[PDB]
């Protein structure tokens, strides 16, 4: 049994959530925004991520080289990252530096100088960035994933933005983006292994207290997607990999099947060659694509978001002559989740998720991101027995009526990447969402 | 009219064969055409952004 998480909030209403570990001996403290690339229009799509680039390039106090120093002194780093719907801020130090790396998030959020010099530095490295993501296939076939299924709607934008964006950002609309989304309502300052919570609470109302509340505070991970089944190939015969990614409509993070979806999903499971233990798992995906050497891996995910999400399988494969195999068997599976599961698999994959959910916690950095996480999507940290409760009332009967409204028979997004030239037509995938037989 | 009969006694039964015939298989042309229609708008839909290597 952890540590109880403790949960403050200020005034303003920035929220202070934390939970102590008196083994370890660093800290890992930072600040979760519910804000992210979704908050953008077409005009501005970038802004977020461009900001992310600027926290680091000084603020009123500290230039550039003394904000460089400040952390080197402190002994630790600091990190951050955007993401569609969620702005990360944190810094790694140990126990006794935590006032300062406070002190520091908090300078480079609310006090950044954004001088049109840095703006004008950072507008050529990210343009650079637009032709390096092309590297990372897993990334590209996410990014068209989401442009695809959200067809010309705000969660189907990229994080970069538009190269003709990048050109035209000025520090008055990063300035106008971070006044109206990094508002103490929409944010939380969260601690993780030695800190102590009354210590952090009077940082906070040290260094955050005159963060601006929203004219309208609504509560903690409040969001119409209008799912497209569609499809992106981006065939490419000189990379030896396919990629291929394959998605229905999921489920949103307050959803009611939330955690049917994540069962549905760990009965598919994961597979990768290079695993000693895959060729051995449970999964009846995994056994057929391991005798027949259809693919070098693959991963089920459920990506929510505060009103969808994305449930589907990530692909990878050398086996060019046999990707018709590889995603007819990936569907028909699919298909049992509606036609045959029984509590056999039900409560296979239920023991198996019991474990993972908590396994997954394993450093400050991860609890941190635990508690973050949570508290900017649900509004409150979910208590291990509570998750377990969730967990136990998951049936075998509420999966096949979840995948019969989810999966069966449904249109798909799919994305394909590489050596596709056997990727079938989409009626062709579409048509393995059913079953004739049943 | 006696002899028309006498050469094809099937005459009626024929033709009402035929106008049953010609409803069902209108009706199943006018829905193959839907069908077909349906099937192939992602390939006639489809479209192609080219960046040359
Ligand atoms: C051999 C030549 C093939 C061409 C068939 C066209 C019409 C022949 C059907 C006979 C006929 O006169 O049927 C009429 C209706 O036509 C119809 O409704 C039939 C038109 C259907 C077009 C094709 C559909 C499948 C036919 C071929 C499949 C055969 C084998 C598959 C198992 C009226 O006759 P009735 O209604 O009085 O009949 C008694 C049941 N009430």
């Amino acid at each position: 049994v952890s540590p109880k998480t403790r949960t403050s909030n200020l005034k303003n209403g920035l929220t202070i959530a934390s939970e102590s570990n008196p083994l370890v001996q660093t800290a890992t403290v930072g600040v979760w925004i519910d804000a992210g690339s979704r908050n953008e229009n077409a005009y501005n799509n970038g802004t977020a991520h461009f900001f992310e680039h600027l926290a680091f390039k000084g603020t009123d106090k500290r230039s550039q080289h003394q904000l460089e120093l400040d952390i080197e002194n402190m002994g630790g780093h600091l990190n951050a990252y955007t993401s569609r719907e969620s702005t990360v801020y944190y810094a790694k130090s140990f126990k006794d530096d935590v006032p300062k790396s406070v002190e520091i998030l908090a300078d480079i959020l609310q006090h950044s100088k954004l001088a049109e010099s840095a703006i004008d530095r950072e507008r050529e490295v990210i343009t650079r960035e637009l032709e390096e993501v092309n590297k990372q296939y897993e990334e590209v076939v996410f990014d068209h994933l989401h442009a695809t299924a959200f067809m010309n709607q705000p969660l189907g934008r990229t994080i970069l933005g538009p190269r003709e964006n990048i050109q035209t950002i000025t520090n008055t609309e990063l300035r106008k983006f971070i006044t109206e989304n990094y508002t103490a309502d929409r944010m939380v300052l969260v601690g993780a292994g030695a800190v102590d919570h009354d210590a952090l609470v009077e940082l906070a109302e040290k260094y955050f207290s005159h963060l601006p509340s929203s004219q309208s505070p609504v509560p903690l991970g409040t969001p119409i997607p209008n799912f497209v089944g569609s499809e992106v190939r981006l065939r490419d015969d000189t990379m030896p990999v396919a990629h291929i990614a394959i998605a229905v409509e999921g489920v949103s993070w307050t959803s009611e099947d939330y955690y049917t979806a994540l069962v549905a999903q760990a009965i598919i499971g994961n597979y990768d060659r290079a695993v000693g233990t895959s060729r051995h798992q449970g999964s009846r995906l995994s056994n057929i694509v391991s005798e027949n050497n259809l693919a070098n891996s693959f991963q089920s995910f459920s990506t929510s978001y505060s009103d969808t999400g994305l449930w589907g399988i990530y692909l990878t494969s050398e086996n060019t002559t046999q990707i018709d195999d590889l995603v007819h068997f990936t569907l028909k599976e699919w298909n049992r989740l509606s036609t045959s599961v029984s509590n056999l698999q039900v409560e296979r994959a239920k023991s198996q998720l019991k474990a993972g959910l908590l396994l997954s916690l394993d450093g400050t950095t991860y609890v941190a991101e635990d508690i973050g996480r949570q508290l900017t999507t649900l509004g409150r940290r979910v208590t291990p027995a509570e998750v377990e409760a969730k967990l136990e009332a998951v049936t075998e009967h509420d999966v096949r009526a979840w995948a019969q409204k989810t999966l069966y028979d449904k249109d798909i997004a799919l994305v394909g990447l590489g050596p596709i030239e056997g990727l079938y037509d989409y009626n062709r995938i579409r048509n393995d969402m059913s079953m004739m037989r049943w | 009219a006696f002899l028309t009969w006498a050469a094809e006694p099937e005459h009626d039964e024929r033709k009402k064969l035929g106008l049953k015939a010609i409803i069902v298989i209108s009706a199943m042309l006018g829905l193959s055409v839907y069908i077909k229609k349906f099937k192939w708008s992602p390939i006639k839909n489809r479209k192609f952004i080219y960046n040359p290597p």
